[PDB]
């Protein structure tokens, strides 16, 4: 089972992908990144938009 | 945002 996010665990529940083509992650859970609900338009993650 | 369900 693949791993992802900054937790390092596979996939579960929610999952939002960072729109650095270079992200070295990739995908993370939203609950990680502090999300409940979908964002609009293009989003990055922390490591990302430092 | 790109969203997907597991
Ligand atoms: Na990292
Ligand atoms: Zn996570
Ligand atoms: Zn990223």
């Amino acid at each position: 089972e693949p791993t992802y996010c900054l937790c390092h665990q596979v996939s579960y529940g929610e999952m939002i992908g960072c729109d650095n083509p270079d992200c070295s992650i990739e995908w993370f859970h939203f609950a990680c990144v502090g999300l409940t609900t979908k964002p609009r338009g293009k989003w990055f993650c922390p490591r990302c938009s430092q | 945002a790109r969203t997907k369900q597991t």
